[PDB]
């Protein structure tokens, strides 16, 4: 999909500045105006800069652009947690067709925060349908690296869980993570102790949340 | 304001034709300078598809040109995209967009609609509760296809502390997603918590109360 090259990610603390580069060729950036877009998660791109360096109405002067040669740069000063987003550059190519960069994710640096951990047994409603999903939630932690280990009657589970992680929170810059252990109903009823053990830089030792089936 | 709204998300089978429309409110379609479409494959960047100008002239991405048709329907005040002979490489969020006057800087964008090209079939979810000074509770939205599902809490009244996770594709070929929220433990006995799930591809909406 992408034609222009951007770094995959940039990061800084609130109040700091970042720059995001966009590198092209003489027949795209070299000859044409560059535009920049912000894409907050789950939303459409929103124009930040057009004609290399101009801001549309509504965009504050913390955003700026420039173009030099076959490269362009977006600057963001006074970083806020709301600026967490993907940023894209765009220009026209030798056919005057629109082309994009591949995007840069901006991550906001913050203090270490340990996750709060919760475990949820399968619902009776799901067990009546024949399956069991056990869910472990790691809420509002930083940095993003975390490890969840499942144990069922002290057996370490490997390969029968899946996890996903939120985008960085727009207010407090943390992440949250959900991990689901899936078992058949028959297997779920063969074991008693279900445990989620969490390792994270914010935790001086791993935290385990557990329950006993039916107790 | 001017609003653009793509038709709803879903599934198209390989070799078949993807058809999307974009309804325009707040601007006459025949007055617009150009209308067009851009897509975003999942986890990737933006890719222009094509545009139709006020004149009626069209310009398409050269790599897609043989498969693309963009047109305007002035009675519906809408424009369309047809993309024939689709494959999994056409799976993407499709956005419509237009520049209503050539002097405008900002185009107006739609919200994006995810089209999945797959030989699998549409399946609606089951919604299960994740029952609960701070308590967590949630909904597990299991066994649906294709993406996406949306989840709100308390009809949009509850937003603080909500986390709706990316879905995972299970080995069965179906997606599963969780949505959680953290609330005061004291509120569990007095505040009702309902997750509002919508799976537009299967036309499945469920409002599930989560009880302590
Ligand atoms: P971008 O979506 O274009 C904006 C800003 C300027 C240029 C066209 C219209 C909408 N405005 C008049 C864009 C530009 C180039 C490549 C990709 C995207
Ligand atoms: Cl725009």
């Amino acid at each position: 999909q992408s034609v222009l090259t951007q770094p995959p990610s940039v990061s800084a603390a609130p109040g700091q500045k970042v720059t995001i580069s966009c590198s092209g060729s003489s027949s795209n950036i070299g000859n044409n105006y560059v535009s920049w877009y912000q894409q907050l998660p789950g939303t459409a791109p929103k124009l930040l800069i057009y004609d290399n360096n101009k801001r549309p109405s509504g965009i504050p002067d913390r955003f700026s652009g420039s173009k030099s040669g076959t490269s362009a740069t977006l600057g963001i000063t006074g970083l806020q947690t709301g600026d967490e987003a993907d940023y894209y550059c765009g220009t026209w190519d030798s056919s005057l067709n629109p082309v994009f960069g591949g995007g840069t994710k901006l991550e906001i640096k913050r203090t270490v925060a340990a996750p709060s951990v919760f475990i949820f047994p399968p619902s009776d409603e799901q067990l009546k349908s024949g399956t069991a999903s056990v869910v472990c939630l790691l809420n509002n932690f930083y940095p993003r690296e975390a490890k969840v280990q499942w144990k069922v009657d002290n057996a370490l589970q490997s390969g029968n869980s899946q996890e996903s992680v939120t985008e960085q929170d727009s207010k407090d810059s943390t992440y949250s993570l959900s991990s689901t252990l899936t078992l058949s109903k028959a297997d779920y009823e063969k074991h008693k102790v279900y445990a989620c053990e969490v390792t994270h830089q914010g935790l001086s030792s791993p935290v385990t949340k557990s329950f006993n089936r039916g107790e | 304001q001017v609003q653009l709204q793509e038709s709803g998300p879903g599934l198209v089978k390989p070799s078949e034709t993807l058809s999307l429309t974009c309804a325009v409110s707040g601007y006459s379609i025949s007055s617009g300078y150009y209308w067009g479409w851009i897509r975003q494959p999942p986890g990737k960047g933006l890719e222009w598809i094509g545009s139709i100008y006020h004149s009626g002239s069209t310009y398409y991405n050269p790599s897609l040109k043989s498969r693309v048709t963009i047109s305007v329907d002035t009675s519906k005040n809408q424009f369309s995209l047809k993309l024939s002979s689709v494959t999994a490489a056409d799976t993407a969020v499709y956005y419509c967009a237009g520049l209503t006057q050539s002097s405008h800087n900002d185009a107006n964008w739609g919200q994006g609609t995810l089209t999945t090209v797959s030989s699998a079939s549409t399946k609606g979810p089951s919604v299960f509760p994740l029952a609960p000074g701070t308590a967590a509770l949630g909904c597990l939205v299991k066994d649906y296809f294709p993406e996406p599902v949306t989840v709100s809490w308390n009809s949009g009244a509850l937003t603080s502390g909500v986390h709706t996770f990316p879905a995972v594709l299970q080995s069965s070929g179906l997606y599963s997603l969780s949505s959680v929220v953290t609330v005061p433990s004291s509120s569990l006995g007095t505040q009702t918590y309902i997750c509002n799930v919508n799976h537009k591809p299967s036309n499945t909406k469920v409002d599930k109360k989560v009880e302590p």
